[PDB]
């Protein structure tokens, strides 16, 4: 929003599937036409097994991540492990009460022991929804149909790991200001396990 | 550029402002802004640059062509009625520009004086005195003007309104030439307003 | 293949573009007291502040009539739009009415417009040069 | 820039008698060319026999009844129960619509009521606080044609001065049903409320309502 | 020729300084609109014919501005009777809809008109709406005007294929109604043409009111 | 003296009589009231205007009667004006007209009053043309009865124009009122 | 705030003989794409109240946690707090009114048009409008946005003044409801097929149906 | 692009297939939220077995396709049955000598002896392209992934049917511009058959 | 005109020892949206001429109708056409260069920017450079849009003054133009990984590559 | 609002424009657009409404309050300076507004005359002679204008310049009142300009 402003072009997806949640994204980052990163990471971690995807302006979207991993130190140091839940409602104040100064929009993943794995998503404004799978950036409006027509619950790690890396691969190829290589974050109760594939293999699809 | 106008009983009297153009000093004797339309209707203008100069050379021309084709003299009333169409036909294809137009004769088929005032948009009005440029002379006129005054009464009245609005201006107004339109022609009075 | 009329803007000017009212005293200069437009008119204050669709609508017809010839030359050669304006150039030559202007009925066959009526039909519409000699000297170019 | 005033456009009309007061209101409440409701008083009793209206931006309106009838119960419990003068009431809403100087409300207000002489009085508000005591005004969409029925209907021919209570809401009503026919924002309803030295009586009356 | 444009800059220089509907039923069409004229909140006319006729059975109603929707609908009426006496045959819906939508786009949307256009030709019956930029649409009941969303409520509330005559009148009455009661530009009357085919139009003024 | 822009026109029609009436200002020529021949017309607005719409009505009404060899009707006439206001669709005159008169062969009243590009308001009781006050629609609307007698619409025309020049401008306001019937047309100035 | 970006369409709503019946879509728009599927957007509050929600979707949630706060706020250190100190419609409506005028006089005000329906205590029922301006109005029939043109003038021909509420069943107020919400999905474009309806009744209590679809389309004579 | 002028926010397919070529839309014409027509047909006929597509200004299309059918109807009086690539040469030129004044995209679907079914795209600006398939609209940018995943050359006629009605009903389920029913026209060397597909089909999908 | 709709990104090209080396993207974008795949950008005109554009599409097709006609205007009744009077690269771009400047001045430009690449019949080397502004000038290495920032610098380490041409074999100027296309590919985000390219050569003649693939891409250090 | 200065031999002479709002006739005779700071330093103030008026009488007040807490007098320089610190103060975090001042002093440590002006900005220059509020007498001060002056002699000078401004100003400049400040303290010329 602001002028002169860096700017998250990204495609964020976040799948739920029988053992747990996976969270998938590019690592594009770009201003305007030009490429200033074609290896960034867009995974931020804000808990051993609670992370997030940034929308929007990028200095305010990592103040705002910064903020929640430090308030869920603070949480963890006298009641333990938060669940999804907890840090979804953090992100979603944190948002909603700057909306008219900040411009961010956030997709949450976790996985607790409870409810065994959940994702939300903040889009701008400030609103918060739980979904079974969620998608955003600007190269989401392009497999908005195919997702729709591909997701089912209670798939396998595999089937979720090619649905992720499909529809991404699609919002490469046709947003702009997506590209480079697909990042996976796979959140099970097993633990954390990151995933990384590169454009020979997903434009074969 | 400021213009005025007082019709007494047997005379037209229009006074005109002999003023020059801003930031050229010039020395001259001669009044630039009254144009003799015929021997007995005279017409005084105030406005914008060359526009008015050139609207008022125009309607000279057409009228002198008139006199000229039929050996005679359009009465003030048609000669007004002219310059009232050809100033609605000039703008009605530019953006319209300042112009004033005063219009002071002497019809010998009527044996009686007229005045006839047009503005920029070419609305024509008869009256019995008229001004244009000023900022409150209207209320001097209408205590001070009746339909039968002679032309000296008008001239000391002329006089009276020159004066009220030399005491608001600064010295670099010179001053204001006279003339006179009447059953003899049109006089200039060149003692003073 | 124009469907709105295009190039309507003018880009040269001078002082002797209407040859019609060219002063006999200068020849460069034009003769105002002929124009008749009220004699505070520069041609310059015609090049600003025009409606957008006057020149659209001036030039409407002969638009369309041109994309018609266009096609025509596509479609059955160049013979087809040649005898066509053909036989509108001669209609319109020989056809001198320095009292009337309507258009003449052969005119409204051949663009077929015999049962047809736009507001230039509803609508068609001086001290100097508005009579017959003046028609004459413009339509013999003397 | 955000927009915080709106419209929702009607009709009110005060009356001072000799010995009583009368404020009508059209019930019409309108957001552009759409009907938001047919019965939507505009005109309430404050209490201590005055009556009050604020014409214009509903919401505006609103808010300075509310925060004059809040005055007048602390007025009340601070002057051992004092009843409230019109003239008093005047003063504090010139006070209330001044406060709001540089972020005024949209409104054009009438209140009603009797004086210390028993005498019938109705005082006018401009937006931000100017005030006067005035035998008759209208006011909202409609004025410019109620107040020409009434004119040519009373002189102020019998005199206002010696016209009865009926009298006076009979011509409220004829001017009212005058304006429906002839204004497209005035219609569905009229009320009205009366005050003499026995209280406030309220009245309704139907309207056309296309 | 044609529309002037002169004293355009000096107008610059000085400023410097109705529910209508149409419904078709299983023989013809219907068209109705409401009779209240204002003048901003003023009404001028409680009694208005908004019903226009192009031709003895092409009928149409118009919305925008008033001068333009009139003089379109007459010249297009002149043109319709020409190319009539022309043919020797009885007018065309169609003709009558390309005739309005080439002399709208040839304007620009400068010409600010906005039609229902209804009739009934050899070919059958016809219901058509108009734009004033030139685009035009086909429909089986249309609804114009500031009341046109309540008129298409009850519109869409009854409305079906197996239409009779006077079930298609009741239907446009209804729309019309609710114009009335619940638009403020709407309220007085109530004006119906019916368009049957293989007979002659019928207008009825004043239906309900 | 020179500002005559703006002004107001009232026509009213009461029982085979119609009534005309507009301002005038002080004196020290400009009526906006024109006829031709049985047609009444009041121009309010741009006094240029008004004057080059007299103008050109005087040349269209002269050529038809030229033609016609007959006087034009209250009907043509307004048909006339409406088609003439239309021909400067993009250039419109800054008027508002308003026609009154007494059809020959039928005998019935008729006033009507236009819009600046021609749209039509054909109404049966009265018109009102002008800005100079709001109030004077609500003045003429309390005061209008219809079916009235010639004196009787003139009291009422009259009494409407000094109650709305009584709360307006004043100090020289004058009224030009014409009584229209079959066959009589009367003239009157009030200097109230 | 300032500016809305998640959006929910139109709350209808009107009142019957022995009680009141509101009704709302359950679709969340981004702009003209339809993102969100599943928006709950009328709150029961209490036994006795329902508030329809339209517009900003953030604003909507923050109203919910109001209510929410309201809501356990009455219940604090009171123990006949749902028997005879419930909160009433007239309170909630009361409350919401003065927030939203306030807000709009800090010129930050919330997106939204908000109805509250409901039977008081003694029996009587309440419908009742406010906005994002703070103007609040009372009617037998109530809509917002794109129902106000289009569903009030299909209710008023069933309730169209007082002496009409009466004579008014449930069936038929809820019929009126179902059809005036068949026409919104009809013409409206931010609209969706499924539907929430609430029906608060002073005998019958609350009933609340979600997952209703709109049903019976006469999408028949488009083949020709 | 003009100021109140009435736009054509649809959803448009065509697809070329074994026997021949098949053009779909969506039925739903909106000014702003209102929708104005529900029931519109936006398949245009400019000859018996070429068929096409508007997008844009509807006026400016509506005249352009005017003009188009009344220069085939010419062509035809001199040498019978035109190609589809005359008619997309004939749309591409009326679209790029006025691109400064008219705004109009065309979907072009033809058949032919000699070419035997094919597919041209005019977008915004006149330039012309020949592909196997192509979309357009507002709801298009919601298919291009599902699309891309789903087509396959030579398909049967029931095969594109199915493929058609899948992306057009994923197009009316994500765009609010696009909605009714599924109309399209088949063009193969039988002739010309038209079909319509009503909500509660297409939506169960 | 006035505003550009689909467009292509860049083109490059350089001279060596006997020719002249031009290569381009085979990518229209949408704006953000990389639409349509498959694009020719060389247009080749006669045996010896190659010409790049890069731009608006639909002007690019414009030009191309343009060559096209001027190709069919030249052979007319000219017998040796393609022996003697076959066109020179000069004349191209003299008439190219002299169309852009007439529609720059008309207000009317065709927003491309081109580049003619050729050999003439005397074996001299011909590569220059018009755009929309009608600036036309001629350089040993020439780009268009982002390659004129990215891919010069590497062609001018290879090529960087006259007397640097006659060193200068196919062989290395191609291997220069294939990295400088790879280069492109990695930071240009409206770029495609199918290029066209395009050998003029004095000896051999007119060599057209097309379905040319960027490869041994260094996506491997993203791991950490 | 015109004032102007000129330093004399012995003498510092100000003259300031007994002018008066625009849109209300008043009937006064003062002069309102000078303050006494001190009883041997004079300041005159042009400009624009209430603004310049408050910041002068804020500077009187504080250079009293010095005068009665030291019991003594700052020099012309001193209190210069301290005019020209607080104007520049002043517009630190508002628009700045119109205002022009002339000091005029008589140091009695140095036994000489002094003036100084300042503008809107803060920006302090002590010159021979100075003016304001005119759109010419630079030149007629620049030769007519020597150190060693009299004051009479200065006092010709300003009624030349007075005489040169009266020349293109209308009849509505009342007048422009005098005063002079030397080793007497002030006083005011009653007789002329």
């Amino acid at each position: 929003l602001k002028k002169g402003e860096v700017s998250l072009g990204t495609s964020i997806m976040a799948v739920t599937f029988k053992d747990g949640v996976i969270l998938g994204a590019d690592s594009r980052t770009t201003t305007g036409a030009y490429i200033a990163n074609r290896v960034t990471d867009k995974l931020t971690r804000v808990h051993d097994k609670i992370w997030c995807c940034r929308s929007g302006s990028a200095a305010d979207t990592q103040a705002i991540a910064d903020i929640v991993q430090y308030h869920l130190e603070l949480y963890t140091s006298q009641y333990g492990t938060p669940s999804t839940e907890t840090a979804a409602s953090v992100f979603k104040e944190l948002c909603y009460e700057n909306k008219d100064n900040l411009t961010a929009g956030i997709i949450v993943a976790g996985y607790d022991d409870k409810n065994k794995g959940e994702v939300y998503t903040i889009p701008l404004g400030g609103s918060v929804h739980k979904l079974p799978y969620a998608i955003a950036g600007s190269g989401s409006t392009f497999i908005y149909g195919y997702c729709d027509k591909n997701f089912r619950e209670n798939m396998s790690k595999e089937e979720t790991v090619d649905f992720i890396k499909h529809s991404l691969s699609q919002a490469i190829k046709w947003d702009g200001s997506s590209g480079g290589v697909i990042r996976m974050v796979v959140l099970t109760a097993a633990g954390v396990e990151r995933l990384i594939f590169y454009p020979d293999e997903y434009e074969q699809l | 550029d400021i213009i005025l106008g007082i019709r007494v009983q047997d005379s037209v009297i229009l006074a005109s402002s002999k003023a020059v153009t801003r930031g050229i000093s010039v020395l001259k004797d001669s009044d630039d802004k009254t144009r003799q339309l015929s021997p007995h209707t005279l017409m005084s203008f105030a406005g914008e640059a060359g526009d008015t100069v050139q609207f008022a050379e125009y309607i000279q021309a057409n009228i002198q062509l008139y006199s000229i084709r039929e050996d005679y003299e359009l009465s003030p009333q048609a000669v007004s009625s002219f310059v009232r169409q050809e100033l609605a036909k000039s703008i009605r294809s530019r953006r319209p520009y300042q112009v004033n137009v005063l219009i002071g004769g002497y019809d010998k088929k009527k044996n009686k004086p007229e005045l006839y005032q047009i503005d920029y948009l070419g609305t024509k009005v008869e009256l019995p005195y008229g001004a244009h440029g000023y900022s409150y002379t209207f209320f001097l006129l209408d205590h001070h003007y009746r339909p039968d005054m002679t032309t000296e009464e008008g001239l000391d009245l002329l006089k009276l309104c020159v004066q009220e609005l030399e005491k608001r201006m600064p010295m670099d107004f010179k001053g204001v030439i006279v003339k006179i339109v009447d059953k003899d022609g049109i006089r200039q009075v060149d003692d003073f307003q | 293949m124009n469907i709105v009329p295009q190039d309507t803007f003018k880009s040269q000017v001078s002082t002797d573009q209407d040859k019609s009212v060219l002063s006999s005293a200068v020849p460069s200069l034009p003769d105002t007291l002929r124009q008749q437009e009220g004699g505070a008119v520069p041609l310059s204050t015609q090049l600003n502040d025009r409606h957008p669709l006057e020149s659209t609508l001036k030039n409407w017809e002969t638009t369309q009539r041109q994309r018609q010839m266009e096609q025509y030359r596509q479609i059955f050669g160049i013979a087809e739009p040649m005898k066509r304006t053909m036989e509108m150039e001669i209609v319109n030559r020989t056809d001198f009415n320095p009292l009337s202007t309507n258009g003449s009925i052969h005119r409204d066959i051949l663009l077929n417009k015999e049962c047809s009526i736009d507001w230039e039909d509803v609508y068609p519409g001086t001290m100097v040069g508005d009579d017959v000699h003046s028609k004459i000297e413009k339509q013999l170019g003397i | 820039q955000f927009n915080p005033y709106g419209d929702n456009g009607g009709t009110i009309l005060g009356i001072a008698g000799e010995d009583f007061a009368v404020l009508a209101g059209d019930t019409r409440n309108i957001t552009d060319y759409s009907i938001n409701s047919r019965y939507e008083p505009k005109v309430f009793d404050c209490g201590d026999n005055i009556v009050m209206s604020a014409n214009g931006f509903a919401a505006d309106g609103d808010a300075l009844v509310k925060r004059f009838k809040n005055s007048v119960k602390w007025y009340h419990f601070d002057h051992n129960d004092k009843k409230l003068s019109i003239n008093s009431a005047a003063r504090n809403i010139q006070h209330l619509l001044y406060g709001k100087r540089f972020f005024p409300y949209y409104v054009h207000t009438i209140i009603a009521g009797l004086d210390e002489d028993g005498k019938g009085a109705v005082y006018s508000f401009d937006p931000v606080g100017s005030y006067e005591r005035e035998q008759c005004r209208a006011g909202g969409a409609a004025a410019s044609l109620i107040m020409p029925f009434l004119d040519n209907q009373v002189n102020f021919k019998k005199p206002l001065k010696y016209l009865s209570v009926e009298e006076v809401i009979k011509l409220v009503r004829d001017s009212f049903t005058s304006a429906t026919e002839r204004h497209i924002q005035v219609g569905d309803g009229l009320e009205i409320l009366i005050v003499t030295k026995d209280g406030v009586r309220k009245e309704f009356y139907e309207l056309k309502r296309d | 020729a044609g529309l002037s444009f002169d004293n355009y800059q000096r107008n610059n220089f000085l400023a410097e300084n109705t529910t209508i509907v149409g419904v078709k039923f299983n023989n013809g069409v219907v068209i109705a609109a409401d009779t209240r004229s204002t003048q901003g909140p003023i009404v001028a006319d409680k009694n208005c014919a908004k019903l226009h006729r192009i031709s003895p059975k092409i009928w149409c109603a118009g919305a925008g501005t008033a001068a333009d929707t009139e003089a379109v609908t007459q010249l297009i009426g002149s043109n319709i009777e020409l190319h009539s006496l022309y043919t020797s045959r009885e007018p065309r819906v169609v003709s009558a809809l390309q005739m309005l939508k080439q002399h709208l786009f040839k304007y620009q949307g400068h010409i600010g008109a906005y039609l229902i256009v209804a009739g009934v030709d050899p070919t059958g019956s016809h219901l058509f709406s108009i734009h004033a930029h030139g685009s035009t649409d086909v429909g089986y009941y249309l609804s114009l005007g500031s009341g046109s969303l309540a008129a298409m409520a009850v519109l869409e509330s009854h409305w079906k294929q197996d239409l009779t005559k006077e079930e298609a009148i009741k239907l446009a009455s209804d729309a019309i109604q609710a114009g009335i009661w619940n638009d403020l530009g709407s309220g007085s009357n109530v004006d119906v043409c019916v368009m049957e085919i293989g007979k002659d139009a019928e207008y009825l003024r004043n239906y309900l009111t | 003296p020179s500002s005559i822009n703006g002004g107001i026109v009232v026509a009213m029609t009461g029982k085979d009589c119609v009534a005309i009436a507009c301002d005038l200002r002080l004196g020290s020529k400009f009526e906006k009231i024109f006829h031709y021949g049985h047609v009444f017309l009041g121009i309010t607005g741009l006094a240029t205007d008004v004057t080059t719409l007299n103008e050109m009505f005087r040349y269209k009404t002269n050529l038809y009667k030229l033609k016609e060899e007959r006087a034009i009707e209250p009907e043509t006439f307004t048909q006339l004006v409406s088609s003439s206001l239309y021909e400067r669709r993009f250039g419109p005159y800054f008027v508002g007209p308003v026609v009154a008169g007494i059809n020959s062969k039928s005998g019935k009243p008729f006033i009507a009053g236009f819009d600046l590009i021609g749209c039509i308001d054909e109404a049966k009781d009265f018109i009102v043309s002008g800005t100079a006050s709001d109030q004077l629609f609500g003045m003429c609307e309390s005061l209008y009865e219809p079916n009235l007698e010639p004196e009787d619409l003139f009291e009422t025309i009259s009494q409407a124009l000094l109650n709305a020049a009584d709360r307006d401008a004043l100090s020289g306001w004058g009224a030009v009122v014409y009584i229209i019937k079959k066959d009589e047309v009367v003239k009157r100035y009030l200097k109230m | 705030t300032q500016q809305p970006i998640v959006t929910g369409t139109s709350v209808i709503s009107m009142k019957y003989d022995n009680g009141v019946i509101i009704a709302a879509d359950n679709l969340g728009s981004y702009g003209s794409l339809l993102r969100f599927n599943g928006v709950e957007r009328l709150i029961p509050v209490g036994d006795n109240t329902v508030v329809g929600i339209s517009g900003d979707i953030s604003d909507m949630q923050h109203i919910e946690r109001l209510l929410k706060d309201l809501v356990t706020e009455n219940a604090y250190d009171n123990p006949l707090a749902d028997a005879e100190e419930a909160l009433e419609p007239s309170y909630i409506f009361e409350y919401l009114a003065t927030v939203m005028y306030q807000r709009r006089s800090k010129m930050n005000p919330l997106w939204n048009a908000i109805i509250v329906a409901g039977v008081q205590s003694n029996g009587d029922q309440f419908l009742r409008y406010v906005n994002l301006l703070g103007v609040t109005y009372s009617s037998p029939t109530l809509a917002t946005g794109f129902g106000a043109h289009m569903a009030n003038p299909l209710l008023r021909k069933v309730v169209d003044r007082e002496s009409d509420i009466p004579k008014t069943t449930v069936q038929v107020a809820e019929e009126a409801i179902v059809n005036a919400m068949r026409v919104l999905y009809y013409r409206d474009a931010r609209s969706s097929r499924n539907f929430s309806l609430a029906i608060i009744d002073k005998n019958t209590g609350l009933t609340f149906k979600k997952n209703l679809q709109v049903e019976n389309m006469k999408w028949d004579f488009a083949k020709d």
